[PDB]
RNA sequence: GUGGGAGAGGGUGGUGGAAUUCCCGGAGUAGCGGUGAAAUGCGCAGAUACCGGGAGGAACGCCGAUGGCGAAGGCAGCCACCUGGUCCACCCGUGACGCUGAGGCGCGAAAGCGUGGGGAGCAAACCGGAUUAGAUACCCGGGUAGUCCACGCCCUAAACGAUGCGCGCUAGGUCUCUGGGUCUCCUGGGGGCCGAAGCUAACGCGUUAAGCGCGCCGCCUGGGGAGUACGGCCGCAAGGC
């Protein structure tokens, strides 16, 4: 799955402040978390296609969120990417 | 030639014919009869009358074989099933319990085109 | 048009695949699981009762099918 | 971990040594698969519905456990290897859902 | 974000009964099967009907619904794991991050192809039996591919709601699935049915629009010729665009 613990820990990480949950950064982290989880899922199970749909979508979201952050503040974008380490 | 005297009567009733098999409390048959065990040859074995005469054959036979009480069981839906049980009602045999056993499957096997949809 | 199943029974876990005469009270004189028309449950109720019965059958607690008496 | 229930229907004809020995194998499987046992209700042998293994009745155990998710299956795999075990049923345990309270 | 929820949504491994078929055994005897009626078939090497045992495959009766889930194709025994979507309540966080989407990429019923398994029931082709004016057919008895599995291709369809996606706007009534409420009732989110205004050639549609609007993609331009020819592109092929 993903435990309560794990999700917490990743936010209590990427949050812009105390109480941050919905920040662009954070969502991007979640989506990556979730992604990697699902990609490893389809490392086996190369036949579960209906989940693949989801992967494709979660990827799309991640990408838009990234692009926005870049458009807005290139600094925190580079920083975020150079944390999660993807496509940058 | 064992003198059974208590047993099962099996009515198997198809759109095409009827068979009574008389067996013992353990299920081994004692005697039997059918559409064309009596005269009838073609379709005519389906008629309920065919069933009466057949049922009574199976009785009378079993009765000289020594039997009085029987337990009826019925497989299949078909004309003159009821007529077969009827025949047994007063066959001279005490009809202890009628019962309906017709196998239904849980959808295993793919029917002959005749029986589909 | 007799009277409806759930009306008889008191409170019962509808999840109990261990619990029988409560369960058997949901089946035909053949093994057959009973219609809502006859049981008087709800969409969800009947729905859980199903899996419950089936779980129980597999366990050898409830009958998969039965013979039919008279006829 | 998650909390399952484990039903065991085994040979109603067991003498005592034999019974306590199947029980022993069970204990061992559970430890070896990582399940802590939070309860037991053993209703013992009961009249069946339909024959199982040519037998008219069966000996009933029930174990409420909490154990490693990913291991549950292997556990059942293992529990089943005994000829003297007839049927084995594991379940994620839910909460009572009742009606007519 | 947090907290709940329903679900044949997907993949994997397991396992449960019913029925068919075949094999073993008991008992039993002369026919069963099949049709409009029949015959072919099967049966004294003892069938059928009955009881007991066994193997193997395929599909899951009742529940089952006018029901649910899914983008579509589609999805049904039970169990466990792996996972996608989606709904609600709190109104917590980000602050226009949005809509559509030519190319591209992925999915894509059935049939079909390749390689290797598997093969019970069914069953194109085929072998027979009957009907018929004949019967390359409708009915009957056999039967191979194939239906099943793995992997890789194939990319079609009455792939239908013959209704592209998003948002906003315009009476109600009623039945229902699923949430949350102070729970005869209100409030979300689906499924149906009647009907305001409006639309419509009609039939019909009508808050699940075929009404009133805006954005954006796809498409149409009389019937044949023809989804043919040629060219290109994919394809092992069949063939597809
Ligand atoms: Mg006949
Ligand atoms: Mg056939
Ligand atoms: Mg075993
Ligand atoms: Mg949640
Ligand atoms: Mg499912
Ligand atoms: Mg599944
Ligand atoms: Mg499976
Ligand atoms: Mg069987
Ligand atoms: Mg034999
Ligand atoms: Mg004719
Ligand atoms: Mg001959
Ligand atoms: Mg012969
Ligand atoms: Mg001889
Ligand atoms: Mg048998
Ligand atoms: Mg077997
Ligand atoms: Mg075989
Ligand atoms: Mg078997
Ligand atoms: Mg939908
Ligand atoms: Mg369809
Ligand atoms: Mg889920
Ligand atoms: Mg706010
Ligand atoms: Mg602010
Ligand atoms: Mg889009
Ligand atoms: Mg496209
Ligand atoms: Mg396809
Ligand atoms: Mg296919
Ligand atoms: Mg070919
Ligand atoms: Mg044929
Ligand atoms: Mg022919
Ligand atoms: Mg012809
Ligand atoms: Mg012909
Ligand atoms: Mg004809
Ligand atoms: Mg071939
Ligand atoms: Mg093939
Ligand atoms: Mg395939
Ligand atoms: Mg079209
Ligand atoms: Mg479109
Ligand atoms: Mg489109
Ligand atoms: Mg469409
Ligand atoms: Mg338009
Ligand atoms: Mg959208
Ligand atoms: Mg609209
Ligand atoms: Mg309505
Ligand atoms: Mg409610
Ligand atoms: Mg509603
Ligand atoms: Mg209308
Ligand atoms: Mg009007
Ligand atoms: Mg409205
Ligand atoms: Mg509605
Ligand atoms: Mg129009
Ligand atoms: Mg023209
Ligand atoms: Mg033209
Ligand atoms: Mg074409
Ligand atoms: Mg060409
Ligand atoms: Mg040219
Ligand atoms: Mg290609
Ligand atoms: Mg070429
Ligand atoms: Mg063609
Ligand atoms: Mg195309």
């Amino acid at each position: 799955p993903i435990t309560k613990e794990e999700k917490q820990k990743v936010i209590q990480e990427f949050a812009r402040f105390p109480g941050d949950t919905g920040s662009t950064e954070v969502q991007v982290a979640l989506l990556t978390l979730r992604i990697n989880r699902l990609s490893e899922h389809l490392k086996v199970h190369k036949k579960d296609h209906h989940s693949h749909r989801g992967l494709l979508m979660m990827v799309g979201q991640r990408r838009r969120l990234l692009r926005y952050l870049q458009r807005e503040d290139p600094e925190r974008y580079r920083a975020l990417i150079e944390k999660l380490g993807i496509r940058g | 030639k064992r003198q059974v005297a208590s047993g099962r009567a099996y009515i198997h009733a198809s759109y095409n014919n009827t068979i009574v098999t008389i067996t013992d409390p353990d299920g081994n048959p004692i005697t039997w009869s059918s559409g064309g065990v009596i005269g009838y040859k073609g379709s005519r074995k389906g008629t309920p009358y065919a069933a009466q005469l057949a049922a009574l054959d199976a009785a009378k036979k079993a009765m000289a074989y020594g039997m009085q009480s029987v337990d009826v069981i019925v497989r299949g839906t078909g004309a003159g099933r009821e007529q077969a049980i009827r025949a047994l009602q007063a066959s001279g045999l005490q009809v202890k319990s009628i019962v309906d056993d017709t196998p239904v499957p849980h959808n295993g096997c793919r029917p002959k085109k005749k029986f589909r949809k | 048009r007799k009277a409806k199943v759930k009306a008889t029974l008191g409170e019962f876990d509808l999840r109990d695949y261990r619990n029988v005469e409560v369960l058997k009270r949901f089946l035909s004189e053949t093994g057959k699981i009973l219609p809502r028309r006859r049981t008087g449950l709800s969409a969800k109720e009947q729905r859980i009762l199903a899996k419950t019965i089936k779980r129980a059958r597999i366990l050898g607690l409830l009958p998969f099918t039965e013979k039919l008496v008279r006829k | 971990m998650r909390r399952y229930e484990v039903n065991i229907v085994l040979n109603p004809n067991l003498d005592q040594s034999q019974l306590a020995l199947e029980k022993e194998i069970i204990q061992r499987a559970l430890e070896n698969y990582g399940a802590r046992v939070e309860k037991v209700e053993e209703l013992g042998l009961r009249r069946l519905a339909y024959p199982i293994a040519k037998d008219p009745q069966g000996y009933f155990l029930w174990y409420q456990v909490e154990m490693p998710e990913d291991r549950v299956n292997d556990l059942a795999r293992e529990l089943r290897i005994r000829d003297n075990v007839r049927r084995v049923m594991v379940v994620k345990s839910q909460e009572p859902f009742l009606a007519n309270a």
